[PDB]
């Protein structure tokens, strides 16, 4: 298929690309918190866990 | 938007043409449409024939 | 064969050359994923190995 109007393959890296970026996302503010859970969207359980704790 | 790729996708396989076949059937069509041109022309030149016999 | 309305050639031309395309998507596709097997479609029974056991 040599379409013109249709790139499968540039979708298909647009979305290992994305899934990159939020991996990347991910880790620099695990970094700058110090915290793998740092809010309930993290983990909603350990998090009330530990702000009960806290 | 997974999905809207793939439905993208499914278009544009539906729809598009593959545009490396048109590259050799454009070539071949105007060669055939000259030789239907010569074709034409000589065909059009039976009666100038009749003229010879008088 | 002299033929105006085939060419045999370009056929056989095109079919390497999508060969060659199907290759080169693949590489593109493990360089940008990182991984040999990066979805059932790669291998399906090391795919589902390295799932059960990630």
């Amino acid at each position: 298929l040599n379409s013109i109007n249709t790139n499968a393959g540039a979708m298909i890296a647009l979305q290992n690309l994305n899934g990159t970026n939020s991996e990347l996302t991910t880790v620099q503010q695990r970094i700058n918190t110090g915290k793998k859970i740092a809010s309930a969207k993290d983990n909603g359980a350990i998090w009330a866990t530990a702000k009960n704790q806290s | 938007g997974k999905l809207q790729d793939s439905l993208d996708a499914g278009v544009g396989n539906l729809v598009d043409a593959d545009l490396a076949k048109e590259s050799a059937k454009l070539q071949s069509l105007q060669t055939k449409q000259q030789l239907g041109v010569q074709a034409l022309s000589i065909a059009n030149q039976s009666s100038s024939s009749i003229l010879s016999l008088f």
